[PDB]
């Protein structure tokens, strides 16, 4: 997609069609005349397009409005309607450029906005250019959140976020051309390696990957067909539907060795049969012989009942030879066709234990992906997004994710080592309690219009709470945060003096002995400029291995490597650093998931702001005062980095137009 | 519409797999059963054709007698037209039988026999005498 289309699809937007969003604001337009609608589409296209091909610059009106042809260029209100529209809603003029037309001086309304990770800090910079008074805070002694990078002499590896799915309509396209961003194709070639260290043939890993995709494929039709999404009253997980056809395909395989068997014995049987007829006819034949013998005795010359004895005797014998013949005839067959069915049996199993083992190292791949065993997946949305996934290729940040979020936070008012515990929210303004982390006794006071809160899912869920709400949330919210799902994933960086594995591959796996530990150190990433290997931790292995020493994890990880490349190749690691996100008391966790009970809806939930009863009684109806922005919100690109930046520029456009007005609506 | 070819799942047979916690290991093993029932009825009529096989052992080949290769004449003597009462007497209306045993008439001369020689040789106390067996 290229030209005016290609900025559209590049902004997430269908280019001939006026969204939702875009129907709210130009109401005039959706309901009028085509013609005006694609006037309207024209001038949102090319716009868009103006930004993305020098997002390096504020667009600002006057530069868009020169930039535009007749007869577009003639309706200067419309333009400037798009244009604030876009800049509005962060489709335009977001992340880091050189600002044109200076910042407002004096700034308008106070907003605390808490966490500093991708979303918060997306929000910040949108609020900050639309004049406001931002301040942020974050707990810990850096910016990012769950942007996380160890850095040390020359040695860069993500604990956080690593990789970049796609720049095909993907945010973190323009955010690459802002910040210096080194990114580098991901090769998808992945040998896997038995727990005994020998490399899986090709037929094999082939033949696997497509069963284990024909089991998704399959869980889709109990879902959607046979309409098994419940079960005892309790929400199906995609784990239980992948048992429930497992279990049946290895029905099928008994079902068909039973019919092969069975063919076997009906044959087996009618031969009984004939050979039972063949046998009482021997005899017969055996009879008339002796009995044609001796009236053969009778020797001639002998009257006509004696010649008629011999003759008839004669008849009657080559009769039954010929009946014999014949079933001799119908033997062959038969014994042939059992020496057919004896050498064409069916399959003896539907997976054998190895087949098993590289089939659970798939399924700890998907539970990578989602960060969560396949137990805790909703078998009827788990996949809710896959329709929004970008194009391109998948990518990393060769230099260290973290420099997006240092970079957001450039000009910003950030208080690290500030942890909030209490959020106030009134009819007339917002108090957020906060505690210094170094020595907890240290409290701060914050006043403002406004709270921004982009904690993650997992401290929200945190029991007894980590952050008190002031009135507490409503139910409505609670129950979304119950239900949704947090999940879990860990890295072990092993920083080496030396490159002893494939230089050329980028990842390569490791087939675990069971199921129960399919995503223990199931994957290792080749990826940065020193000679790092990255080992996955996935699945149920996530939260296990927390409670496990870095050196016995380490250890681990070198007795697997030692056992695909050579005892006397792996050195020992010059630098080790092991993630352990559930333990993290400002994460509790890596990203959400659609837990079986929830849906995409829960999202919606999460993002819904929070309007404060009146303080009077009689009093109007207040401005809504508390706002969540994060990965847990966006229900089309969760559990993401482009998806908190979105969250955030979302919230700072919803957070502007309520405390600024809007004069693009009217 | 439909599962992946190859892959099978009836909605009668998941409700089997997930009657409770158990029902799956359950309709298994009654399956590996039904196997080991099949396979030792297998061997058992194995073991019982083997004999049968072992007692026509030689076939019927020393029972066999040489063919009887003779032209078909017209005319009937008296010695064809005696074993013709006879052969109708034990065979009936098996033309082919009657025939075979006198050797040297075909089938049609039999049946045109049937009816040229009626009455002279009681050929309808003959039959209703094959009749009687
Ligand atoms: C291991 C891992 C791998 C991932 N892989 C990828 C990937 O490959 N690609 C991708 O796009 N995404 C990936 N994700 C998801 C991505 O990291 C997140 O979706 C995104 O970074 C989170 O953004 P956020 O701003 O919503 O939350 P956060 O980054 O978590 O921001 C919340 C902030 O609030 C702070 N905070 C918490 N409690 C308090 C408090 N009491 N007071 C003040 N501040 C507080 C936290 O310290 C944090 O800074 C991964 C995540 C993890 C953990
Ligand atoms: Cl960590
Ligand atoms: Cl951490
Ligand atoms: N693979």
């Amino acid at each position: 997609p290229s030209g005016v289309e290609g900025a559209a699809f590049q902004s997430r937007l269908p280019h001939d069609r006026m969204t939702s969003q875009e129907a709210a604001c130009f109401p005039d337009i959706i309901s009028g005349p085509q013609q005006t609608q694609k006037v309207f589409l024209f001038i949102r296209n090319r716009t868009l397009q103006l930004w993305l091909d020098n997002p390096k610059i504020q667009l600002t009106f006057e530069a868009t409005l020169q930039q535009l042809e007749a007869p577009y260029n003639s309706d200067t209100v419309l333009v400037h309607r798009v244009h604030s529209y876009l800049e509005r809603h962060g489709l335009i003029n977001f992340g880091i450029y050189k600002r044109i037309k200076p910042l407002p001086t004096k700034k308008t309304g106070k907003v605390i906005i808490i966490g500093s990770g991708v979303s918060g800090l997306a929000a910040a910079r949108q609020l900050q250019s639309f004049g406001m008074d931002v301040t942020l805070l974050e707990a810990r002694d850096r910016v990012g959140g769950r942007v996380a990078t160890f850095r040390k002499g020359n040695y860069v590896a993500d604990l956080g976020a690593m990789v970049v799915t796609g720049l095909g309509g993907n945010p973190m396209a323009v955010v690459s051309k802002q910040v210096n961003m080194e990114l580098a194709k991901i090769k998808q070639k992945c040998p896997l390696y038995e727990a005994n260290g020998q490399a899986v043939p090709k037929e094999k890993d082939e033949m696997v990957e497509q069963e284990f995709n024909r089991l998704l494929e399959a869980t889709s039709y109990l879902s959607h067909q046979l309409d098994f999404n419940v079960l005892n009253n309790k929400p199906v997980s995609l784990g239980q539907a992948l048992e429930v056809v497992i279990q049946l395909q290895e029905k099928h395989v008994k079902d068909e060795q039973i019919e092969h068997w069975k063919k076997i014995v009906k044959t087996q049987e009618e031969l009984k049969e004939l050979l039972n007829k063949m046998v009482n006819l021997k005899e017969k034949i055996k009879e008339l012989h002796q009995q044609y013998k001796e009236a053969s005795e009778v020797k001639p010359p002998r009257d006509i009942t004696a010649e008629f004895l011999v003759k008839s005797k004669h008849r009657d014998l080559t009769a039954l030879c010929k009946e014999y013949d014949e079933l001799a005839e119908t033997q062959g067959k038969l014994e042939e066709k059992l020496q057919e069915l004896e050498a064409n049996p069916p399959s003896d199993v539907y997976l054998s234990s190895r087949d098993r083992q590289i089939l659970d190292w798939h399924f700890a791949n998907l539970e990578f992906a989602n960060a969560t065993p396949l137990s805790t997946l909703s078998l009827k949305h788990w996949d809710q997004d896959d329709d929004f996934e970008f194009t391109g290729s998948h990518l990393t940040v060769r230099n260290g994710y973290s420099c997006v979020p240092v970079a957001l936070a450039e000009g910003l008012d950030i208080k690290l080592n500030t942890a909030v515990r209490q959020v106030r929210y009134t009819a007339s303004g917002c108090e957020v309690i906060a505690v210094n982390t170094r020595s907890t006794s240290q409290t701060f006071i914050y006043k403002c219009d406004a709270v921004l809160c982009t904690l993650p899912l997992g401290v929200l869920k945190q029991q007894p709470p980590a952050v008190q709400f002031v009135p507490p949330l409503p139910e409505w919210k609670t129950s979304a945060v119950q239900r949704m799902g947090f999940g879990n994933l860990n890295k072990v960086v092993l920083c080496f003096d030396r490159v002893f594995w494939d230089p050329s591959v980028n990842l390569f796996g490791h087939v675990g002995s069971t199921t129960a530990s399919r995503g223990e150190l199931f994957l290792f990433w080749n990826l940065y400029k020193a000679p790092i290997l990255l080992a996955l931790v996935a699945g149920e292995a996530a939260g296990i291995m927390e409670n496990i020493s870095d050196d016995v994890i380490v250890g681990r990880c070198l007795a697997i490597l030692k056992g695909i490349f050579g005892s006397s190749a792996v050195p020992q690691p010059k630098e080790t650093v092991v993630s352990r996100w559930r333990a993290d008391p400002w994460a509790r966790g890596s990203y959400s998931y659609v837990a079986a009970g929830s849906s995409g809806n829960d999202y919606d939930l999460m993002a819904q702001p929070i309007t404060p009863g009146p303080s009077i009684p009689g009093a109007p109806q207040p401005i809504p005062r508390l706002f969540f922005a994060g990965e847990h919100t966006i229900r089309n690109y969760p559990a993401t980095v482009h998806g908190a930046l979105l969250s955030g520029l979302r919230e700072a456009g919803r957070i502007a137009d309520q405390f600024l007005g809007a004069m693009y609506t009217l | 519409r439909k599962p992946p070819k190859g892959m099978f799942l009836s909605q009668e047979d998941v409700e089997a797999v997930s009657a409770n916690a158990t029902a799956a290991t359950t309709v298994l093993r009654q399956l590996d059963m039904e196997l080991v029932s099949v396979k030792r009825q297998i061997q058992n009529i194995k073991q019982t054709n083997s004999a049968l096989k072992e007692k026509l052992d030689g076939g019927i080949e020393p029972y066999r007698l040489p063919e009887v290769i003779q032209k078909c004449n017209a005319r009937w003597t008296t010695e064809e037209q005696l074993l013709a009462v006879q052969a109708i007497r034990k065979y009936g209306r098996d033309f082919q039988a009657i025939s075979d045993v006198i050797g040297n008439k075909s089938v049609v001369q039999v049946k045109n026999f049937f009816v040229n020689y009626r009455r002279r040789f009681n050929i309808d106390e003959v039959l209703q005498e094959w009749e009687a067996e």
